[PDB]
């Protein structure tokens, strides 16, 4: 009943953060932790792997655009 | 069988055969038109 | 309709609504509808002017070789001396065509816009179908029906082909194509593309 | 409209004499630029309109070439001529000085006044008879001036290109020559391509 | 590169044989032969087991270059 | 700039003479029928007819006996740059467009890398001959703005 933040599922997101490899990038939400003590509760998978070999990381909601 | 087809579609062998064919075409043109410097058609 | 390949399925691009459909696009050029329209108009104009040109090639040649007339070859008519010099008639052609063709293009971009002769307000135009203009073009009240558009397009395609043939055969020979036909009828085996190389 | 079918861009809704909707480079998107262009257009057309007969009139009647009317300046002892009248002070320095002083002084005192309508259309003491009587007639003659002046500017472009392609000639001269024989005395000899 | 071009052009013009430049300056081997090989023959014989010359310093200095450079590697 | 065609110059004739002369002098060290000597005479007549062909197509010719291209734009000497230039431009546009179209097509799969290393030779064969469209097709693309992108940079 308390409205869970973050997009629902599968919503392609456009990254607003500047200091990530995927600035102006199109990723996919995989889950969002409903805990209001988090500081980066959304997590996004991509189809392009970055330099460190990783393909996932965290964000807040402000650095997201729920594109579709 | 299909395995050898997918293997043959791997870029090395495809590239080798393509380049061989292109080089053959070029050397045959050079044979049939020695030294071919200008465009003496128009 | 008549898929020119008794086994191949026609692509969705050429359904059969437009005249002369045979699914003849083995390279999938016009798979975008607006480009299909573009090439429809281009084929129309190319075929019409190709019919014109092939007539202007063939008929003068035979009427001259018949002794009834005397007129140079279509290629031998340039250097001929007329009442007007080349450049004069050429620039008149240029201005008149830069009027007519630009009006045609404006009609292409905008269906039913440039209709009236903007000089006088009556006498102007009945609304048309794109690629098939109205009254002042079809005075004999011919009904623009099927088997007319198909015949037009088929004759025009063959005319394009025949014109390219004229051009390349003049390139390889420089002679009158009807003379090539006479030599052909002499001996089709001794007279063909093979011997002339 | 000047072009049928091509819709008029936003900032050309008629609303001004001469506006037949022609702006393919979109320079008029700026209001100040637009008014400045109108003013400069009026200046241009008005100058050229005054200054075409200053070429025609001499070229035909008792004068000579429109290029030799200034030939006095190329050589030292040149003195201008009024149809066959070398005025005592028609020398180079005095006309140069009056040009400088009059043009600069006046066009300053006139431009420095920002109505802004008076700039394009002075009036004032240049309308005491009231040829501004009829507002309909007003806009009509405005349109007329714009069109005639556009034509005059075209005419000057023609003068330039013609005197270029024909070194040392006269407009009326080339016109009479070409008309004298239609299909071989024209732009053709100039431009095959 | 720029100084190579200028120096070869002038060293041909001064001997009045710009023709040689114009002929054999279009193929790299021409540069390595007509410009470097030949024009260096006065230098590398600066000092030989038969004595020395005024050019000695340069020859010496020349080799010096082809050493310090190598040390950079 | 004074470059006479070697249909008329002399140093060209001198080069030709010296070349055929050294070739002929080399030729007289075998049997007059030996296949190597035969190929030598073949190359002799071949370079001869080369000199002849060069003396047939308006080749302005240097002060030292060498051809020299004239790429100044005048189509009088165009059989060197203009027509071969546009021909190669046609070929390059062919290749660029066919590659771009293949990639744009195959982008829609699970991991397009597997088809970028191992080409879809069937799709490759039914995409490849489209070269005859590369001028016009791309044209319409730019008309419809479907050739470039505005603010999509990373990811896709
Ligand atoms: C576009 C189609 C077209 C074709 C196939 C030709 C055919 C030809 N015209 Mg041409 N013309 C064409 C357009 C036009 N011509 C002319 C008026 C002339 C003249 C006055 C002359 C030619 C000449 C030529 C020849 C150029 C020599 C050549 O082919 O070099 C490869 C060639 C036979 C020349 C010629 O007949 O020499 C044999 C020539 O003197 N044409 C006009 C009106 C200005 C044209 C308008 O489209
Ligand atoms: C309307 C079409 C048409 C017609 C009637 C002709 C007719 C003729 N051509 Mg020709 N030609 C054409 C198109 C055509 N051509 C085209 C498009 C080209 C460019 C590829 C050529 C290139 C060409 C050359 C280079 C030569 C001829 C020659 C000839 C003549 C001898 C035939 C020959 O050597 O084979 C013709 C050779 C071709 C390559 C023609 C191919 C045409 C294609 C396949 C379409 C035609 C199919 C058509 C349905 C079948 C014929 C229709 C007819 C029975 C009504 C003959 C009068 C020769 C000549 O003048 O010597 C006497 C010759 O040297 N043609
Ligand atoms: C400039 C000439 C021209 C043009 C614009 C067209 C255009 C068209 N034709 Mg067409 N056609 C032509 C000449 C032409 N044709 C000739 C000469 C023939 C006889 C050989 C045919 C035979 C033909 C058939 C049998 C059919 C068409 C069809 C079509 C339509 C769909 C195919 C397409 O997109 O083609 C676009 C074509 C081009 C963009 C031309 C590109 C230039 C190429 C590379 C030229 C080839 C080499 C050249 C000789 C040099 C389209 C309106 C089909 C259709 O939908 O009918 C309604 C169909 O069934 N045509
Ligand atoms: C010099 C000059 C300047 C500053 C302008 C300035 C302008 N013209 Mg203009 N014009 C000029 C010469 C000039 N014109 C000439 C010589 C012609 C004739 C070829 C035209 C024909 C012309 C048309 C047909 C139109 C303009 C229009 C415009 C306005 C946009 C702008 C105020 C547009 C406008 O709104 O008219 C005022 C318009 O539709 N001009
Ligand atoms: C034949 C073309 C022509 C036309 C139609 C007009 C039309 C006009 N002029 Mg005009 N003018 C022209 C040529 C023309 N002028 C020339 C060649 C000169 C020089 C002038 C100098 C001029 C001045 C100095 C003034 C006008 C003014 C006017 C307007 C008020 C009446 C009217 C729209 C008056 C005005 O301001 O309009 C309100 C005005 O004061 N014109
Ligand atoms: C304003 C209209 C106008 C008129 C009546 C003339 C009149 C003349 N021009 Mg001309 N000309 C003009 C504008 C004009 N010019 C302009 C603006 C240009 C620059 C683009 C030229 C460029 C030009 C050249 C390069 C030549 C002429 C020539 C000629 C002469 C005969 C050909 C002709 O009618 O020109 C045609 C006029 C036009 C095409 C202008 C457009 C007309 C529209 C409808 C207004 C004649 C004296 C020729 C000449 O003297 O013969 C050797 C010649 O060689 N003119
Ligand atoms: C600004 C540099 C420039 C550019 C863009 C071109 C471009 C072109 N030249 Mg050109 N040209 C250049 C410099 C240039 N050239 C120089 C330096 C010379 C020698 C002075 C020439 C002499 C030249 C001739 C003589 C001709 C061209 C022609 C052409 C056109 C074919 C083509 C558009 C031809 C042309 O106008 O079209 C056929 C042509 O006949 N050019
Ligand atoms: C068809 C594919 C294709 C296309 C359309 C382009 C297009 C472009 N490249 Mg390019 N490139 C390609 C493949 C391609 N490239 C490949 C495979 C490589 C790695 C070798 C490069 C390496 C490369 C560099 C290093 C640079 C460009 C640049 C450019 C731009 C300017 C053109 C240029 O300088 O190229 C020059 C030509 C080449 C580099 C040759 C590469 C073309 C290859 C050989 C074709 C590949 C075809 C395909 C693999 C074979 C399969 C065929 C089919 C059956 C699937 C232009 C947007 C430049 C740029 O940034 O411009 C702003 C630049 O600096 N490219
Ligand atoms: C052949 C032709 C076009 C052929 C194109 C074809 C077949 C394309 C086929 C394809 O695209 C499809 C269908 C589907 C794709 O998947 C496959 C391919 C194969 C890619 C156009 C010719 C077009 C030919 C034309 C338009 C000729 C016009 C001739 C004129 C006007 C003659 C003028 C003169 O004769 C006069 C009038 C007087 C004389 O004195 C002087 C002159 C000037 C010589
Ligand atoms: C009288 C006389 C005689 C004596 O003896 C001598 C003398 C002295 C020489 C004389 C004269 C003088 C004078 C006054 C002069 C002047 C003139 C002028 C002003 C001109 C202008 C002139 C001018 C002109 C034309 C102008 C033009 C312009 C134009 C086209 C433009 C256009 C455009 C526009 C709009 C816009 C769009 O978007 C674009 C464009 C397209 C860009």
């Amino acid at each position: 009943k308390p409205p869970p933040r973050g997009p629902k599922r599968g919503t392609k997101v456009k990254i607003l953060r500047r200091e990530s490899y995927w600035y102006n990038g199109t990723g996919s939400v995989v889950t969002v932790d409903q805990d209001p003590n988090t500081r980066y509760p959304v997590v996004v998978r991509f189809a392009k792997v970055n330099y460190a070999g990783v393909s996932t990381n965290n964000y807040a909601l402000d650095e997201i655009k729920e594109v579709a | 069988m299909r395995d050898i087809k997918t293997y043959l579609s791997v870029a090395p062998v495809l590239s080798t055969l393509w380049f061989g064919a292109l080089a053959g075409l070029l050397i045959e043109i050079n044979r049939l038109f020695p030294d071919a410097l200008s465009f003496p058609f128009f | 309709k008549g898929s020119w390949l008794p086994g191949l399925q026609s692509p969705a691009y050429l359904d059969g609504s437009l005249a002369g459909d045979n699914g003849f696009d083995p390279l999938a050029l016009a798979e975008d509808p607006e480009d299909l329209r573009w090439f429809v108009q281009a084929e129309l104009v190319n075929g019409r002017w190709a019919m014109l040109g092939v007539a202007g090639m063939l008929i003068p040649e035979v009427l001259t070789k018949a002794g009834l007339l005397n007129a140079p070859e279509w290629y031998d008519a340039g250097k001929e001396t007329y009442f007007a010099s080349s450049s004069t008639l050429f620039v008149i052609e240029f201005i008149l065509f830069h009027y007519v063709e630009i009006r045609r293009w404006q009609d292409i971009k905008n269906p039913g816009s440039v209709n009236q002769d903007p000089i006088f307000k009556s006498y102007s135009l009945p609304p048309h179908e794109c690629g098939y203009p109205g009254s002042v073009f079809n005075p004999l009240n011919f009904a623009p029906t099927l088997e007319n558009k198909e015949k037009e397009l088929a004759n025009g395609r063959l005319a394009m082909l025949a014109f390219l043939g004229f051009l390349v055969q003049h390139n390889v020979t420089g002679k009158g194509p009807f003379e090539n036909l006479q030599q052909h009828l002499a001996d089709p085996w001794h007279n063909t593309i093979i011997q002339t190389i | 409209e000047w072009f049928p079918g091509q819709p008029r861009p936003a900032h050309l809704d008629g609303s001004s004499p001469g506006d037949f909707g022609f702006d393919p480079l979109g320079l008029a998107t700026v209001p100040e630029n637009f008014e400045r262009f109108k003013e400069s257009e009026i200046y241009h057309c008005r100058w050229a309109m005054l200054c075409v007969p200053g070429v025609l009139v001499p070229e035909a009647l008792g004068l000579g070439n429109w290029v030799k009317a200034q030939e006095w300046a190329a050589l030292p002892d040149g003195q201008a001529t009024y149809l066959g009248n070398p005025v005592p002070w028609g020398n180079l320095p005095t006309i140069l000085a009056i040009e400088f002083l009059a043009i600069a002084f006046a066009e300053q005192q006139r431009t420095m006044e920002k109505d802004p309508e008076k700039k394009k259309y002075p009036g004032g003491a240049f309308d005491p008879l009231g040829f501004s009587k009829d507002p309909a007639k007003f806009e009509e003659l405005k349109l007329k001036e714009i069109k005639n002046g556009r034509l005059a500017m075209l005419a000057f472009v023609g003068f330039c290109v013609q005197q270029s392609a024909y070194p040392g000639t006269g407009p009326l001269e080339n016109l009479a020559t070409h008309l004298a024989d239609p299909w071989h005395n024209n732009i053709g000899d100039i431009v095959i391509p | 590169w720029v100084t190579f071009y200028w120096h070869w052009k002038h060293i041909t013009l001064w001997q009045g044989n710009v023709s040689q430049f114009n002929e054999s300056s279009t193929y790299l081997m021409g540069w390595l032969r007509d410009y470097l090989w030949l024009n260096s023959s006065q230098l590398i014989n600066g000092y030989n087991p038969f004595g020395m010359n005024s050019l000695s310093v340069w020859a010496w200095m020349f080799l010096f270059g082809h050493l310090v450079w190598a040390t950079g590697f | 700039a004074g470059l006479t065609p070697c249909k008329e110059s002399k140093a060209f004739a001198k080069r030709e003479k010296q070349s055929v002369k050294k070739l002929n002098s080399s030729l007289k060290k075998y049997a007059p029928d030996s296949a190597p000597a035969l190929a030598i005479q073949a190359t002799i007549d071949k370079t001869k007819r080369r000199f002849e062909n060069y003396g047939k197509f308006g080749l302005l010719c240097g002060s030292d006996g060498l051809p020299h291209l004239i790429v100044s734009g005048d189509q009088r000497h165009w059989g060197e740059f203009i027509t071969p230039g546009v021909l190669f431009l046609y070929i390059a546009g062919w290749i660029g467009w066919v590659g771009r179209s293949y990639l744009i097509a195959v982008s829609g799969e699970k991991k397009p890398a597997m088809r970028e290393i191992i080409i879809d030779v069937e799709l490759a064969a039914r995409i490849i001959p489209r070269g005859f469209i590369w001028p016009v097709a791309a044209y319409r693309e730019l008309i419809n703005g479907d050739l470039v992108v505005d603010d999509a940079d990373i990811g896709y």
